């Protein structure tokens, strides 16, 4: 149970500030962590802050352009990406965790007093995670999606079942939500994830398999909504042979 | 390093799944403390904790999840696997700095093999009017996720001008769907006659070519 800020879109070279926190004064005794999730590349631990506040460590990869912080008065935590590149387009996770703190070294006075001591922190777990914040880095500008029909035909029919769909092409940025018959058509619907084209614009395909008995009987309209361009699109898919 | 195994995993429902994590160096400090944890990241969800200190179950975590091993060899065991458990699992160490994750393990629900019905869609008149040609091949409801797709234009296979995506595994029938999109210029599109989607899959008795004639 951790709440983070909404998704972010940045032109290259700029900076993005990401916030995250539990409700109120919940997990003050839990350490702050930041994990990076690149879709299809794995999980990445960036850095951490001790709940005591005597530690703030950042991994060499992110050392140059990343800042972590936490002002204890609002209890709220922050992550800062600067000098953004295209390779910084990833999902950023915050996490609260427990740990072990055991003294590894000690140096004493000649009369017994402790002169110097070093502690070592051992990660126990990351128990509480945030919803996640998506950061997108591109030179592209906001562009409304072109919607084209995937017509059902003789070639797109197997047995007694046919398939049609909408093709959402060349938009920016994500996300695009696709519906069929305003939510009335649910069974057999397959909406694939958007693919990043060579242009820098996304393309998306939403399909649904229907019996050929319905092609004349029923009407199949896809609703394509794209908030960033303030566009909602209704397109009717017909069988044109 | 942390080396997690296997890279991919498929479990017939109601069986047991064993994922391993192996450290080059010791993960024990002091008395008997193995600082290695296990996590899940289900599709569309944030990571969530399963096991910590090698063998300790987190709160609200089903009894089927267990941890074992020590020092170097570590194993996550999921038994009585259900549809809920599908996702990517990660191991994480907390001994040496910096703390790192495992490379991940895609856990999959294994069903009986299902061949895909392959569909094909020519470029619409609406899109051709806009000066671009996009050809779509659709493979529906198949298992496993591994499918090989090739685009032939005048029986010359296309390379570097197509890109595909797969749906997440459907919870109902445990199958996938693939949508490949071949993009061509309007000029190049009408300079060629036949367009085909050559699909190979385990379920298929023989490689399937869904083709249409331009015009």
């Amino acid at each position: 149970q951790l709440v983070q800020s909404g998704p972010e879109v940045r032109k290259p070279g700029t900076s993005v500030k990401v916030s995250c926190k539990a409700p109120g004064n919940t997990l003050k005794t839990y350490d702050l962590h930041w994990v990076r999730s690149v879709p299809g590349q794995g999980l990445q631990w960036m850095g951490w802050i001790s709940h005591e506040g005597d530690k703030k460590v950042i991994v060499e990869r992110f050392k140059a352009k990343v800042t972590i912080d936490w002002d204890r008065s609002t209890n709220t935590a922050y992550l800062q990406l600067s000098g953004l590149t295209s390779g910084d387009t990833a999902v950023y996770y915050c996490a609260k965790g427990s740990k072990h703190r055991l003294r590894d070294y000690a140096l004493y006075d000649d009369d017994g007093a402790l002169n110097w001591a070093v502690d070592v922190d051992y990660l126990s777990n990351l128990e509480f995670w945030g919803q996640g914040t998506a950061v997108t880095v591109s030179s592209a500008s906001t562009k409304g999606p072109s919607v084209f029909p995937l017509a059902p035909s003789s070639k797109s029919t197997s047995g007694g079942t046919a398939a049609l769909g909408c093709l959402v092409k060349d938009y920016f940025p994500e996300p695009v939500t696709v519906s069929w018959n305003s939510g009335a058509l649910t069974s057999g619907v397959h909406t694939f994830p958007a693919v990043l084209q060579s242009s820098g614009l996304y393309s998306l395909s939403s399909v649904v398999t229907v019996p050929s008995s319905s092609l004349g009987t029923q009407t199949y309209i896809c609703n394509v909504n794209h908030k960033p361009s303030n566009t909602k699109v209704d397109k009717k898919v017909e069988p044109k042979s | 390093v942390l080396t997690q195994s296997p890279h991919s995993l498929s479990v017939t429902p109601g069986e047991s799944a064993s994922i391993s994590c192996k450290s080059s160096h010791s993960l024990i400090h002091g008395d008997r403390n193995n600082y290695l944890a296990w996590y899940v990241q289900k599709p569309g969800r944030s990571p969530q904790l399963l096991i910590y200190l090698a063998s300790s179950r987190a709160s609200g975590v089903p009894d089927r999840f267990s941890g074992s091993g020590s020092d170097k060899d570590f194993t996550l065991k999921i038994s009585r696997v259900e549809t809920e458990d599908v996702g990517t699992y990660y191991c994480m160490q907390g001994r040496e700095s910096p703390w790192t994750f495992g490379q991940g393990t895609k856990v999959d629900i294994k069903r009986t093999v299902a061949a895909p019905s392959v569909f094909i869609f020519p470029p619409s008149d609406e899109q051709l009017k806009s000066g671009t040609a996009s050809v779509v091949c659709l493979l529906n409801n198949f298992y496993p996720r591994e499918a090989k797709v090739q685009w032939k234009v005048d029986n010359a296979l296309q390379s570097g001008n197509s890109q595909e995506s797969v749906t997440e595994q459907d919870s109902k029938d445990s199958t996938y769907s693939l949508s490949s999109t071949l993009t061509l210029s309007k000029a190049d599109y009408e300079k060629h006659k036949v367009y085909a989607c050559e699909v190979t899959h385990q379920g298929l008795s023989s490689p399937v070519t869904k083709s249409f004639n331009r015009g």
